[PDB]
């Protein structure tokens, strides 16, 4: 497992700081006392150096002692292929993050029409993971797909879609009835709260900022990432204050690229 | 007569759906087109 991975480069970085650090200290013994102008300054100089590289060693020698508590346990063809392709993948990894944040796209001029199918195909994917998240697909006006999305015991989302490109979002509580009288879904509420309407229009924020413009895999993927993170409602402090509660509202804002609690009032 | 009916109302109301959702898919080009006309 990458623990041990991690705990025995760690333990590598020690015994070379062990080593160095015991021979950092003979080395500035070697030398002797420096000049230093006051007689008094240059005791202090040589006493406080010796001192500071004794204390390194003994804190190298406990980090190795504390990584040893803690450790746990033609053919060369293949592995420097193996090698290259971990390689190749990390350093295209950190390209194409350093390339995406700065675009020099201005236009997209120069000089939405899908199969319904691929649309369930991509949010059962979605569906597949968040194992807390169920997602629940219908279509009781045409070709626009319809979804429930219960959240634990804490949310229900009824996301209406568009073409595969989330449209408008309405978020009610776990009891609240989100079904008409004919038991079709209400796409027209709110929800007599006022944490759900606080809520409703941080979705609708969400929706406007999670926007690629061409593929809406990325956009829906993320969206019910962001979504996901408030299963932990009433249960986390705000990131600013300290406390559950601005005005009787919990922290209605998780901030996206860092899911994070705050009061909106607390931006 | 009520089964009738019925089937004659489901044709009607399917028929509608199927256009509005095609004349939505046209509003959409000819809004982007409009909007982001230079003038
Ligand atoms: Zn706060």
């Amino acid at each position: 497992v990458s623990v041990n991975l991690e705990a025995f480069s760690q333990a590598i970085s020690a015994i070379q700081a062990l080593r160095s650090s015991v021979s950092r200290v003979f080395d500035c013994l070697k030398d002797g006392m420096r000049n230093k102008e006051t007689l008094e300054g240059r005791e202090k100089a040589f006493i406080a150096h010796f001192q500071d590289n004794l204390h390194s060693v003994n804190r190298d020698l406990n980090e190795l002692e504390r990584l040893s508590n803690l450790v746990g346990k033609l053919y060369s063809q293949l592995l420097q292929a193996y090698k290259w392709s971990n390689k190749l993948q990390y350093h295209a990894g950190l390209a194409s993050g350093l390339l995406n944040q700065q675009s020099l796209k201005r236009s997209a001029n120069q000089m939405l029409v899908l199969p319904p199918q691929y649309v369930d195909d991509v949010i059962s994917r979605i569906d597949r993971m968040f194992p807390e998240m169920s997602i629940h697909l219908s279509r009781p006006n045409g070709t626009s797909a319809m979804l429930l999305v219960t959240l634990g015991k804490v949310l229900k989302v009824i996301v209406v879609m568009r073409s595969l490109f989330i449209d408008r979002t309405i978020v009610k509580g776990y009891n609240e009835n989100v079904y008409t009288e004919d038991g079709k879904l209400d796409i027209w509420s709110k929800s007599n709260y006022q944490v759900f309407q606080k809520v409703t229009d941080h979705a609708t924020t969400a929706l406007l900022h999670y926007q690629l413009p061409q593929m809406p895999d990325v956009v829906v993927r993320s969206f019910m990432t962001w979504l996901r993170s408030y299963i932990k409602l009433f249960q986390a402090p705000c990131q600013r204050c300290g406390k559950f509660l601005q005005d009787g509202l919990p922290p209605t804002w998780r901030d996206f690229r860092t899911l994070e609690a705050f009061h909106d009032t607390c931006r | 007569r009520n089964q009738q009916l019925r089937t004659l109302q489901e044709e009607c109301d399917r028929k509608l759906i199927t256009l509005r959702d095609e004349i939505s898919i046209d509003l959409y080009e000819l809004e982007e087109e409009y909007y982001s006309s230079s003038s």
